[PDB]
């Protein structure tokens, strides 16, 4: 039997992926998202991972990702291999080169394994934008994962700007449908240099925030961020597409 | 025989490459320059594997820089920044490469900096960035 995740993703069918799927998640439901693909050159591996539709039990054991090393499985629990935030993610990894027998350190912190992290890191982004452009099935994603996103740009100093493009809010002006920083920036008249954004424990809070006014005023949308972490990823952040970021009740 | 690491070479290379580039060119009231590069850290190591000979270098490196932008009124005020990009990789693309502006003292009237930066400064980052690897392996990257 051939492994799956060495055909070609356009000699395979979803009813095949779905299959697979199954047999290493023990979902019921089919992935919401399957991202096959393959890296060649200097570095050469393959991957087929997948995005559940919804988030598992545990409110926040990783033993997702298999890591097969020449079509020979080594580990379920490979530590370093994707980062925390992406632990949802489950799926294969089978690298060509990646010396064997790794004491500890050599395992996690070893330059291919690093190297194999960053592409599945970029490779699943790409996964997000693709289903970004798909209504239904991002707003299924962004209900089950928008906190990973979230934990994800507070890390990824590299990422974080891409990643800030799937994050999703309830303006001033936009309450029926949360919107996203792109389409914010768009409604920006061009003397307004700044995104602002107000922060509280929860929405009605803060619809009703004295400080809105004023802001109201200048006709200046204000971007909702109720969520515990939503403060530090803006201040991790810092600007978005040339513009800065700016709390409405401070400087 | 082959395992030679680069860290050293890309150390130079950079500082002789980066360290000069502007936006502008001193007279207008709008001007950038960088004034040294202050870090470089990551790995560029240059490995022989095959008929290949490879470097699956990342770096993170970060300069500071020297300039002055359009005040209120007439003369042109000063102003230190340093700017900080995360990832300079074998695999990167032209736009691959993130560019964290940092303003050190910056004040709402040094507004038109970071603007001045973004189109003037950072193309030119990025393609000094897109010919490192080749420059690279032409030379730590044959016999």
């Amino acid at each position: 039997t051939k492994p799956l995740w060495t055909r070609n993703p356009s000699d395979i069918t979803q009813e095949e992926y779905n299959a697979f799927y199954k047999s290493i998640s023990n979902d019921w439901e089919d992935p919401l998202y399957v991202k096959h693909f393959s890296v060649e050159g200097q570095l050469e591996f393959r991957a087929i991972l997948f995005i559940p539709k919804r988030a598992p039990f545990d409110l926040f054991k990783k033993n997702n990702i298999k890591l097969y090393v020449r079509r020979v499985f080594i580990t379920d629990e490979a530590e370093d291999l994707i980062p925390e935030w992406l632990s949802f993610v489950k799926g294969v990894v089978d690298s060509e080169d990646l010396p064997l027998n790794l004491s500890r350190e050599m395992l996690q912190q070893n330059k291919i394994m690093k190297v194999i992290r960053k592409n599945i890191v970029k490779k699943l982004i790409e996964a997000f934008n693709e289903i970004a452009e798909d209504s239904e099935q991002f707003e299924k994603f962004y209900s089950a994962f928008s906190k990973n996103i979230k934990l994800g740009v507070h890390e990824d100093t590299q990422n974080r700007a891409a990643l800030a493009k799937l994050l999703r809010y309830n303006s001033t002006k936009s309450v029926d449908e949360l919107t996203s920083l792109t389409d914010y920036v768009t409604r920006m008249p061009e003397h307004q240099k700044n995104i602002y954004y107000i922060t509280g424990e929860s929405l009605k809070a803060v619809e009703k925030s004295p400080f809105l006014d004023a802001l109201k005023a200048k006709n200046f949308e204000v971007l909702f961020l109720t969520d515990p972490i939503d403060e530090y990823a803006f201040t991790q952040l810092k600007e978005f597409e040339g513009k800065t970021l700016v709390d409405i009740t401070k400087d | 025989w082959v395992d030679k690491n680069c860290i050293g070479w890309a150390k130079e290379y950079f500082k002789q490459k980066l360290v000069g580039v502007e936006a502008g060119s001193v007279k207008d009231k709008k001007y950038a320059k960088i004034k040294s590069v202050s870090s470089i850290e990551g790995d560029c190591e240059v490995n022989q594997r095959k008929g290949k000979v490879i470097s699956l270098f990342d770096l993170k490196i970060t300069v500071l820089i020297e300039g002055h932008v359009d005040s209120k009124d007439g003369s042109a005020l000063p102003f230190e920044g340093s700017i900080n990009v995360p990832e300079v990789a074998f695999d990167s693309e032209a736009s691959s490469y993130q560019f964290d502006i940092s303003i050190f003292k910056e004040t709402s009237e040094l507004s038109e900096a970071k603007p001045l930066i973004r189109s003037e400064l950072l193309p030119k980052l990025r393609q000094i960035f897109q010919q490192f690897g080749k420059d690279l392996l032409a030379t730590h990257g044959n016999d």
